[PDB]
Order: C-alpha cells, then structure tokens, then sequence
C-alpha cells in the first residue's frame, strides 16, 4: 500500500578513487576518475582534458586497477564493486561508436563471514598473474588471471594476521611475493610472504618481518632497479630491501598525516605525497644503489583524496572533502614561496551535512542552500534549478503580436527603437535612456500588421506587412523602394535576411535580393501545398543559398536552394497538426535544424549546409501552446530562445544540445535588445505586459559557492529578519591557537558566551580541538555578520529558528554539549535562546540538561529536544524562560528528530524509528508503534500520517506503515516495512520542497554530493512502470554484466531481500535515450492498453519534476 | 577513532563499530518479569520471536506472548526436568531434553500440527545442522549420534577411545558448512566419517563451540586455528563459560559455571576483546537473544523465574549519577 519513486536530481561529484593508463588506446593517455556509481573517462592533452565516455555501473566502485596482460593490444580495467562483483572491460570504439565491452566477470562473494572494518583492498602484481584482494578479516583472496578464467574463479588462503594495514604486491622478487603491515598487541609490524598458483598457499618471504612505527598506515612498492618498500607513518618514512634499511623523521610531516601517494617516475625516483590539510610534498630516492631518502614541501592544494601526476607537470587532485584542482608544477618558485599554482577548477558539493529550501528569487520555486565541504574545503553552496531574468522595465501592452530591435542612428552600435506588432496594425517606440515613449517613422504604415522589420544592408531598413515590402533609406528617412504581389494577393509568410528576402503568398514563394533602392525579384516557385514557416538564417557570414520551409498538408520540413528553388532533402513527420516554427542555426560549429509543432512538439536535425543533409532525427516536447522559436546571442555565444506555456533556451554542451528551463509563467514573443539604457537585455511580451530585462548564465544548475574555511555542521532561514543561520567548528592548536583565517574569526561582529554554569580536564598542549561557533550571514551577499564563539569543549550539535508559544518575537534556538575526549559519553548539555537584533546578537534565555542536545525541533508552538537518550518537551514562560513538560525514555540514543501536526518520528542509533503522539488530555506522550529491527539510522523524515521514510548506514532506504486497521493491539504496534530499496548513497538530510516551479516532494543529500527527489505514485503508475522496469532491463546491458535486480536489492549484513515499493528513477528516465526499434520492443503487448507514444508521454512528464 | 560517541558520530557523517558495540552492549536493562499462574529451567524465543518459550522443572513447555506477558499454552513433554531447547528456524520443528525420563530428547512438529516427530532415547543433550536444518546432532556420553529429520533413523556414530578426554558437559555440534563435527575434543570430517585431530585437554568440564566464520574452534579458554592447528589466542575469562553469539556474529556472551552463577558477561567477537560483566545478583540458570538484539532472557531465582532485559539501556543506578 507504498508507493514511491526516487530519481537524481544532481549526480555525486565527489571523487573516490583515480587511476591513469593507456585505457582508449596505446597511443594517447587516459585518465579514469571513479565516483560513487559513474566513471569518467578522459583523455590528456596539452590543453587539458578531454572527455570522452560517462558510463553509469550497477554497483559502486570499490576497486579499479589498468592493467595491460601479455599479447593484449591496450590495457585492460579491472573493477570490484561493493557487493563483491568483479569485472575485466574493454575499449571498443570503431567510429563515432563507443561501447565499454565486458571480457570477464563474475561474484566473489563468500557464503559466510563478516566483511572487514579497515575495507576492503585490491592490488594487482608486476606478472599480470593474479589478483590480491582483502576482503574478509583472516583471509587472502585470489584470482587468477589467465585467459581461461572468464568466470573470475577466486580461491581463499588462510591469513593467521587478522588487523591488516595496507598490501602491495613487490617488485623483482623470483615469485609473486606480497609485502603487508598488520597490528598486534606489540605494536605492528611488516611481513613478507609469496603467493602459489599450484598450490593455492603461502610460503617463506624473502626477508624477515620487522618492527614499525606505531602508526605506519600506508605501504609502497618501488619499481627496480631498486626495489624494496617504502612505509610511510605519522612521524617517519622508513625503506626496506631485505638487508637494507633507510629511516627519516622529517619534523615537517609530525603536523599532519599522509593520506594519498604517486609515483612521477617510472623509475621509482620521485613521488608525491599529500596530508590532510592540504599540504603536497616530494619524495626523492637518491641513486649511487639508492643512497637517500629526502623531502622537500611543494605547495598546498584541496585536501586530497588521490593524486594522479598525468604528464610534464600537471598534477590531478581528486578530492572528496573539497572541490577538486587541476594543478601545474613549477621548478621556479613564485612571490610567496609555492610551487604549485591551480590551472582549472571542479565542482564538489560532498560531502553534503546540512541543507535548506529557500524561495530567493522567485517566491513559489525553490532553491538549496547546503552546508558542504570540510575542514578547510567548508563552504555554502547555493544551488538554482533553470534560468530566470531579472526585470527592469514592465508596461501594460496587451496584445503584442511581434517585436523587433532596430538601431534608427546609423552610426551608433546600439539599438534605439522597439518595434511593437498588433492585431492588425503596427506602432514605433523609442528608447531615450529609460524612457519609453510613441514615435513614428517615414517609410512605415501604421495601419497594417509587421512580419519583419530591421537594419538590412546599404544602410536601409526594411518592413514586410500583409500588404507589401517596404524598403526604406536610413539618412533621409524615406520610402525608397516597395514590392507587391502581381495580383496584389496579400503575403502570408515571411522572412528575411541582412540581404536576402523571401516570402509566400498562399502556396507561391517569392525570392527578392536587396540592393541599393531596389528590391530585386530573382525567382519563383509555385509549391505542392499551403506555406507555414520560413527561414533563411545565414548560417556562416551573409548570403545564405539555401531556403528551408515548412508546409501545411503533407506535413514537412524541406530544404530548398537558393535561387534555385530546387528541392534538396525531404523529411516527413507524423500527424495533422502543422508546423508554426522553423529555424536553422549554428551551435558551437555544429550545423543544425529546429522545427516545431502546433502542440508543443520539437523535432530538431543536423545540416550538411554543402549538401543540405537532415540526419538523426529527434523529437522533444515543450508544453502545450504553440513555439515561437528566435535566435538570441550572450557573451559572444549564440542561443536559441523557446517561447511557449514552457519557455526554454535551447544551448548546446559537449556537442549535444540542452533544454533549460526558463523560470517565468509565459512567453510569447522576444527580441533581443541593447539600448544605451537596457544593455544587452531581452524584449519579452507575454499577452498581458511587455518587460524588458536581463538574463542569468545559460545553465541548467546554477551553483554559487562561499568558501567559509571552516568546517558548517546545520543551517537554517530566519525569514523575518533576512538571515541564514549556520553552526561551525573550527580546530585550533592549544597554545588555542587558530591555523588560518576563517569566517568566524573575521566577521564584522564578533562575540564570545558569558555563561557560568559549569566552574579535573588536562590538556596536552599542541593536541588538536575543535571550537564552535553561531555564524549569521546576508541572505543577498552571503558576508559574515557575526560570528558568535561557544564555549570551549561546547559542540554546537542542533538549530532551529521559529517563534514559541505566544512571543511574537523570532528566535534562534542552539543545543548543544559539553565533549570531554577522555569521556565516553557526554554527561553535560546547554539549550541557548537567541534573537538577532537590528545589527547585534542578544542572548535570551539558558536551560541546562545532563546529555548531547543531538537534534531539536518546534512542535505547535512548543519546543522539542532531543537529550542523549530521552526526548523532551518545553514550554516558553512569559517569564521568558523554558519549562520542561514531558519526557520520553524508551530508546538507547535519540538521535533524528521530525513532526507533522502532533505526530513525532524519533530515530534512534540502532532501533530503527519510534512514532509517539501528544496527548492534551494528560499532558504526556503516548509510543503509538515501533519497528524493532536492527538499522542504523542515518537520516529520517515523514512522508504523510501513515508512511515513514529512512535511511541507514546500510547505503539502503526503507518505508514503515502504520496498519491502523488493527485486528489486535499487538498488530496495531508493528511498524510494517512495506518499502525497501537500496540506494548507494549515505543520507544525512531529508527536507520537504522541490526545485520545479508550478504528489509530495523531498530532497536529500549525501555524502558524495549527490542530491535525490523522491515523490509519491498511485497503485496504477506502480505497477505498470515496474512492468517497464523488468522490461528494460532486459534490453539495456549494464556494464560489466550485472543485474538490476542484483543492485537495488536491500542489503544489510543480516538481511537480502528483493526490492519492493520503489522505482528506480534513473532507470526509467533512460528510456528517452533509447533507441527506437528498442522502444517497440519493450512495449510489446503490455496492458498495464497503451504502446510506445503514451509512455513517451510518460516519462517525458516524470523528468519534469526535478 | 575517537572516545567520546559525540565526536565519534561527527566524523560519520564526513569522514570504528568496536567503540559502538563497547556502549551498547554494556548496558542491560530489566523491563517485564515472567511468572507462571501457580507458584522454569530453559528459555528460548520462538523462530519469528513473538513469543517466549519456557522449560519447567516437571517437564511442562509454557509459551507466552512478549507483548503482553500471558501464557497462550502449555503443553506437557517430558517426565524429568526440561534442560535444553531449540526450534527451526523454519518455525516448523522444536527439540526438547530431559534428565532422566527416558525417550530423553525428542522432536517436535510446532503448534500448526503440534504433536511428535521423533524419538531421541539414548542422548540427553541434542542440537540442529547449522546450515541447512536437514540433519540432528546428539550426545550420548563422549559418543556423538547423527540423525536424519524426515526418517528419524540413524546416519553414523563418532566415537574413538584411544582419542577422547572424557569431559563432563561434552555437546557435539556441527560447524557452519555441516562437514565437520567436534565432540570430545575431536575433529571429525562428515563424509569420510574418520577422525582429523585430537586437542590437548585443559579443562575438565568443557567440550568447544566452533565460530562462525569457520577458520576457528572454542575450547575453554583456547581459540584452536581449524587447519593449522596453533593455538591462535588465550581467551582467560571464557573459563567455565558457555559461550553464545549474537546473529549478526560480532558479540559473544559468556556465563560463568558453577549451573551458572551470579554474574555474565560480553565480548567483542572479532578481537575477543572484553566489553563488559554485567552482575544481577543472582542464580542464572539459562539465557537466550533473540535475532534482533533487542531483548535478552534470563532465567533466575530470588522460586524460580525469567525476567526479560532490554539491550542498550541504562539501570537506575548509574543512570542517577551517585
């Protein structure tokens, strides 16, 4: 009795892992990035990166390793998934195809075991002859890799070490010998040992195992000619070769750990290795054999999560915590001292902690505000769905049936005068600075209804009515040359050009070249049927040969040469609803064709302009009311403008056209315009009013980020004051001592806690803490306008703005808690009540509590709190102070709080989730119904009365419902999980609201940045899209063989089971880009009776919510 | 890996387990207390776990609903004391054990039909296949007894003199993969029905357990490697312990003996490292978890009887902060 659908709304950015090789082919250089489900393939180059392939898997990916096999003619991928599926692809790619082919796959997966906590691990050796894996504590896992084992057949080895580090397989040794750090209770330690094919063991390692650093963490294979390991730690990086040992302790690595490494030469000679706060650094081998070990400090860049060094310099920085570089290397050092300087820059909105939905803009569409990033990468990330305009001139003209810019002085570059077409009649208006006032003109009549008018060559302008073509001089201003049909039948389409002019009369079209004070008829056709639309845009400098049309009764968009008139290519299209639109441009080098429908339709072609060749054909739809189609150019790019119920701008990137969406009720006609008082602004009319404005980038996503430089934790929108609340934490070092400058230690208004309550803690000095701080910042400008500083080992762990019981007055509401390290738990909490005057910050009101104020919110009225492990209710006094009212005990940590009206869902650490109700009657709570299985929430929210949604640390989601139809009062308390699915995200927000303009709607965020929608259905949209689901993939083959049902299936470590209540979103959404005849085969004889147009139908209505 | 919960779940949601079952499972919480109408000795959940299956002192099978605390039957099965139960978890079948009123263990069809399968007259103490449920395991003495289910009839006895340590609570029971048996102290390989190794004998009143992941085997306080055979670690406070994880196999739970006394305790089943030892003051006779590791049963006298815990909850006391 669930239903619900979950589709994305942003892919994940952050990156996971990268890998570099000759993946495409021997010849050019590959770089591979691994987000969460997506690899991106590249190519380097000179200039940069260049992509050429996005493919989505079944899985995420856990492990991704190139290797080339013997006899192979280019390298081969491996990957592992999370859920244990192993894959060998290839690259295939004859023209403008491109296909990733599977050679190998197959599961891994052991029947019995706990998987590792440490992760999981993947290496390949030197001989391509097998592949190491660390899959389960206790246990080595391999895979061997000749061309037989298309299967991937792996086999265990028994490992007596349980806590491995890290492994790597080593270099020169006589048998494949691998090289590992594992933890006792003495300390830890390295040890060697070999691998055997034959007999499926382990024998004696080259060299005996040997004591380490305490914290050594990271394992390094040097290439020969020397050999040996590097093992990096906190402190010190040591070498081992058997009798050899090298060990330095330089102080600058002691500040912060190493995270990443690379190797530069093949040679082993230089690698790059990376910290966590951002730091990059050398590592030299000195050879005369390996004499030195040496360090030297790079530069800083985002914290990074791989590094890959591509080629002469350039160094990639994958980061998960930030946005990620791509970074050049300099051997002279610049003004400050680095050696690093940042070439381009990528989008990352991971990890995603906080976020909310603001109407800025236009009040009745949404836009997030997230708290993203991290310790240095910490920032505010402002995200707008579509393309919007900003006004600066509206006037009531109703009934505007055309408009066209004209620059009336023909010296100045700039247009002057708005030409306003009617019903019938034509008017003339000015632009002296801004105002906008009547004019006539010599030449034009007033009387007849415009088609065209504007600047034409010579220094003329010119006007095409029903009547007649009217040529005009610009100096004297006068009527210098006019045309009319012979018969003086009236035009009933036009078009024009800069010299060329062309228009019908009923069937008969008419071809006209402008010349000084002539208009010269060059040519004549009589067509097959009635003319619709015309078009002779020139698509390179301009004196275009080629006239395209669109015609009434055999419904068609022709390509005809000019003068010739002589018929090139032909396109039928379904239907008997005519063509109104049709348009030929140019996006980005790439000739193409635009022509629409009477019903919203949009077919749109390429052009061959030598030869006139229309080839894939594609068909989209924009609203309901006819398009009116017009070519507009910002910033020296050219663009095409959409006007219907559903106005669109439709642009181009990557070489493959995009619809955004235009954030305005209705359009009907547009110009351009650039006036000395509306510079390169848009003439738009809807049938009501005429504004004038300006537009946004051309971008389906706009994303504005405010580096912060320390780390957001929540966020909330106090409307009635203009402000965005948002929590911090900084880490300084007890001298406290900041590391860099942050925004909560320059805002314009500074403040620190006066309070008393809390008068047996040592600290050792140069031991890192975090301090936390109340930052308010302009809802316009995004400035820091106080930073109020807590405590010191206060958290600041729940937000809330709203106004409770009857104070007018709106509050900012902080819980937090007192974070001892050597505690367990903490045993001291504080609720503050704030208000931000005009200007200052004032402290109302204290409450102190025995416990983590984990999450809080307001509750008719009323304040809610969440304490370490009871859920309590305030009342506000008109003493102004906070009264407790109820309690709530029966779960081990409250963590996830939510309310509808009177209803509250609790999450809890390991029990799933609690629905309690207030009762007016007794002044207390009443637990309705629980659901007693074992998740570990993560996020939480109520999706109406009688369903409950939430996500766990499983990667899954599931549904709770409550049977309120209760045969008994046990029945009745079961919180019954009717929806599972798994996901592959890590949830950590989930608010009500959507991105669209114009049933339910929630947005979540998560760990690698991706953003999700998830929407409710009806008994009939389940069970037919879930009949499209098993149909599709039946035709649509994943990468590297893996079943959809396999992926979303829900998967904890104690239970599996299918995927019931959900429909995955992406998936359906890809039925579009499907090809056709594939389309007929999905829809083959399913009732649900509808086929192969109605889903179109379908899915084309379900992309448009988000 | 941080100490302190607060900052331990910061870091979760921007970038382990070990600290969270440490807080977890250290807290034990009594809520509702079992009596029976007229003023027990074993106690398991049923296979869906809604209701509580209880042995008595006479013999008697007593089941209540943990919702509401009443008994829903009873039903007569043995003429000595009840010692041991086990149902499927199919939720079809159910094993009972006596003392000493012979048949002494028998199988039982569940309440749909309820009535008996099978007769088990020579072993007292009897358990089921691990995997797949098809096969029963008995102990008779230091002599194991394999049966079948659907026939009743035998399959193959285990047993060897010149290798056995003659324990006093020897149970022989399968490992997860239902190839291997150990009774007595001996391996024993399934299909070839031979003997594989005889441990050293470093108790007097304790037989084994195997772990879950297969690679180790339980004796009293030694953690025996499955193949290489060393002694892989020395557990002290297992001593005398009977041993019992839970579902998901990252806890233990251990009961002193001498049956059992005042106090159990929890471990962490990966590194066998100690969580806790929780004392109830009391005689323990019996304990069970359910699948969900929401509830624990024990069974304890002031009189006889099982008082339920809920897991993760503080007591009063430290939860008064004296």
């Amino acid at each position: 009795m669930s239903y619900n659908y979950v589709v994305t709304a942003q892919k994940p950015t952050a990156v996971n892992g990268c890998v570099t090789g000759h993946f495409t082919s021997a010849e050019d250089l590959n770089l591979l990035i691994a987000k969460n489900t997506r690899l991106e393939i590249y190519v380097v180059t000179a200039e940069g990166l260049r992509p050429v392939k996005e493919v989505g898997m079944y899985g995420k990916i856990a492990v991704m390793e190139l290797f080339r096999p013997k006899g192979e003619s280019k390298d081969l991928l491996f990957i592992l998934t999370a859920k244990y599926n192993a894959c060998i692809l290839e690259y295939k790619q004859s023209g403008e195809s491109i296909d990733i082919i599977t050679r190998a796959h197959g599961n891994v997966q052991d029947r019995i075991g706990r998987p590792s906590e440490t992760g999981i691990i993947g290496i390949i050796d030197p001989e391509c002859r097998m592949i190491g894996l660390r899959l389960y504590d206790g246990l080595f896992k391999v895979i061997p890799l000749d061309r037989d084992n298309k299967e991937l057949k792996a086999f265990n080895i028994r490992l007596e070490e349980l806590h491995v580090i890290d492994v790597k397989f080593l270099y020169g040794c006589q048998a494949p010998t691998i090289c590992f750090v594992y933890q006792d209770p003495q300390g830890r330690h390295v040890k060697t040992y070999e691998v055997s094919l034959r007999e499926k063991e382990f024998n004696k390692g080259p060299w005996k195992q040997e004591n380490v650093e305490a914290e050594a963490s990271m394992v390094i294979a040097v290439p020969e000619p020397f050999g040996g390991a590097i093992i990096i730690g906190q402190e010190s990086i040591t070498y081992h070769n058997g009798d050899k040992y090298l060990a330095i302790a330089p102080p600058i690595i002691k500040q912060s750990t190493i995270v990443c490494h690379n190797r530069v030469d093949p040679n082993g000679s230089r690698y790059l290795l990376g910290d966590m706060e951002g730091r990059l650094f050398m590592l030299l081998l000195e050879k005369e054999t390996l004499k030195d070990l040496r360090v030297e400090l790079l530069g800083e860049t985002s914290i990074a999560e791989c590094l890959t060094y591509l080629d002469n310099g350039v160094v990639f920085v994958g980061s998960r915590l930030g946005d990620s570089q791509l970074v050049k290397l300099n051997v002279d050092s610049n003004e400050q001292g680095s050696y690093v300087v940042a070439m381009e820059t990528f989008t990352n909105l991971g990890p995603i902690v906080d976020m909310c939905v603001v109407d800025l803009e236009r009040q009745g569409q949404g836009q997030l505000v997230t708290c993203s990033g991290a310790f240095k990468e910490g920032s505010l990330r402002i995200i707008r769905n579509g393309i919007g305009i900003h006004e600066h001139a509206s006037i009531d003209l109703p009934g505007i049936k055309g408009l066209w810019p004209l620059r009336s002085d023909p010296n100045r570059e700039t247009d002057d005068t708005l030409v306003l077409s009617f019903v019938g009649q034509t008017r003339v208006l000015m632009l002296n600075g801004e105002e906008v006032e009547e004019t006539e003109l010599m030449g034009f009549v007033d009387d007849q209804q415009t088609f065209f008018c504007g600047n034409v060559a010579h220094q003329q302008l010119i006007q095409i009515t029903s009547a007649s073509v009217r040529l005009v001089s610009q100096e004297p201003k006068a009527l210098v040359s006019e045309w009319k049909e012979p018969q003086a039948k009236n035009i009933s389409v036009a078009s024009c050009n800069s010299s060329q002019v062309v228009v019908a009369v009923g069937r008969a079209l008419y071809y006209l070249q402008i010349h000084p004070q002539e208009l010269r008829q060059i040519s004549h056709t009589e067509m097959e049927h009635e003319v619709a639309c015309l078009d002779i845009t020139p698509l390179g400098d301009g004196l275009s040969p080629l006239c395209a049309i669109g015609l009434w009764t055999d419904i068609s968009a022709r390509i005809l040469k000019l003068p010739s008139f002589e018929l090139l290519h032909k396109e039928m299209l379904g239907g008997e609803i005519i063509p109104r639109s049709i348009l030929m441009t140019t996006f980005e080098s790439s000739h193409y064709l635009l022509c629409a429908l009477g019903d919203g339709a949009l077919f749109y072609f390429g052009l061959n302009i030598e030869t006139g060749l229309l080839s894939d054909r594609k068909k989209v739809t924009l609203g309901t009311q006819p398009t009116v189609l017009r070519t507009f150019r910002s910033l020296s790019t050219t663009n095409v403008f959409a006007c219907s119920d559903r106005p669109t701008v439709i642009y181009s990137s990557n070489h493959k056209l995009v619809f955004s969406n235009v954030n305005l009720k209705e359009v009907n006609y547009m110009c351009p315009l650039n006036s000395d008082g509306y510079p390169d602004s848009l003439a738009l009319a809807n049938n009501s009013t005429l504004t004038i404005g300006t537009i946004d980038e051309i971008q389906k996503l706009h994303i504005r980020t405010v580096p912060l430089y320390e780390s957001p934790r929540k966020i909330c929108y106090q409307e009635v004051s203009q402000c965005f609340g948002v929590l911090s934490s900084r880490i300084e070092v007890q001298d406290t001592t900041a590391l860099r400058p942050s925004a909560s230690t320059q805002a314009l208004s500074s403040s620190v806690s006066s309070s008393k309550l809390f008068s047996p803690h040592e600290t050792s000095f140069g031991e890192e803490v975090e301090v936390h701080n109340l930052l308010i910042i302009d809802q316009h400008t995004f400035e820091v306008l106080h930073a109020h500083q807590f405590l010191q080992n206060e958290y600041a762990l729940s937000l809330v703005s709203c106004k409770l019981g009857k104070d007018p007055n709106t509050y900012f509401i902080v819980g937090t808690a007192m974070v001892y390290p050597e505690e367990a738990e903490p045993k001291q909490g504080r609720i503050v009540v704030f208000q931000y005057s005009d200007g200052k910050l004032q402290t109302v009101a204290e409450k102190e509590v025995k416990g983590a104020v984990y999450s809080m919110v307001e509750f008719n009225g009323k304040l809610l709190a969440s304490i370490n492990s009871t859920v309590r209710l305030y009342e506000w006094t008109t003493e102004k102070e906070l009264r407790t009212e109820c309690n709530h005990y029966n779960n081990i940590m409250a963590l996830y709080l939510k309310t509808k009206g009177d209803f509250i869902l609790v999450g809890d650490l390991m029990r799933s989730v609690l629905l309690l109700a207030y009762k007016p009657m007794e002044g207390n709570f009443e637990e309705i119904a629980r659901d007693f299985n074992p998740n570990w929430m993560s996020a939480v929210e109520i999706l109406d009365d009688d369903n409950f949604l939430g996500a766990e640390n499983a990667f899954n989601l599931f549904v709770c419902q409550k049977d309120s139809a209760a045969t008994t009062d046990e029945e009745r308390q079961h919180l019954q999980e009717v929806g599972l699915f798994h996901l592959g995200e890590f949830v950590n927000v989930f608010c009500h609201g959507s991105l669209v303009m114009q049933q339910g709607s929630v947005l979540f965020g998560t760990v690698n940045g991706m953003i999700g929608l998830v929407t409710s259905l009806s008994e009939s949209w389940y069970n037919l899209l879930l009949d499209m689901q098993n149909r599709l993939n039946k035709v649509i083959k994943s990468v590297g063989k893996i079943e959809h049902s396999f992926w979303r299936s829900f998967h904890t470590e104690r239970k599996t089971e299918p995927a019931t209540g959900f429909i995955d979103g992406d998936l359906i959404e890809s039925f579009l880009d499907i090809s056709r005849p594939k389309m007929q085969e999905v829809v083959a004889n399913l009732q649900y009776e509808a086929t192969a147009d109605d889903l179109i139908k379908v899915v084309e209505e379900l992309t448009r919510i988000h | 890996a941080p100490i302190n919960f607060t900052s331990r779940l910061n870091r979760r949601a921007s970038f382990g387990g070990c600290f969270d079952r440490h807080l977890i499972f250290s807290r034990f919480r009594p809520i509702s207390v079992f009596r029976e109408a007229n003023e027990f000795t074993c106690c398991a959940f049923s296979a869906r776990e809604r209701f509580l299956m209880l042995g008595t002192c006479t013999g008697q099978l007593k089941l209540y609903n943990v919702f509401s605390g009443q008994e829903e039957a009873s039903y007569n099965c043995h003429n000595s004391a009840i010692t041991h139960l086990e149902p499927s978890r199919d939720g079809s079948l159910l094993l009972t054990s006596a003392t000493w009123s012979q048949p002494l263990s028998a199988l039982w069809g569940m309440k749909s039909v309820f009535d008996m399968k099978h007769s088990f007259t020579e072993d007292h103490y009897v358990e089921f296949s691990k995997h797949s449920q098809d096969r029963v395991i008995g102990t008779k003495g230091d002599i194991a007894h394999i049966y079948d289910i659907q026939t009743g009839n035998k399959l193959l006895t285990l047993f060897n003199p010149d290798l056995a340590n003659n324990y006093k609570r020897n149970c022989a029971t399968f490992n997860p993969t239902d190839d291997l048996v150990l009774n007595d102290g001996v391996l024993w390989d399934v299909r070839s029905a031979q003997a594989i190794h005889k441990f050293d004998k470093f108790n007097m009143n304790i037989s084994g357990v195997f772990h879950p992941n297969g690679l180790e085997v339980i004796i009293n306080t030694e953690i025996w490697d499955l193949r290489t055979f060393h002694l892989l670690h020395t557990v002290p406070a297992l001593d005398q312990c009977r041993v019992v994880f839970n579902h998901t196999g990252t806890v233990m739970y251990g009961a002193m003996l001498q049956p059992f006394g005042s106090s159990f305790r929890t471990f962490n089943a990966t590194d066998y490292k100690p969580i806790a030892t929780i004392d109830v003051k009391r005689n323990i006779f019996d304990l069970c978890t359910d699948t969900k590791d929401c509830y624990l049963a024990v069974i304890e006298n002031q009189d006889t009887v099982c008082r339920l815990y809920e897991v993760g909850r503080q007591r009063l006391a430290e939860e008064l902060a004296l």
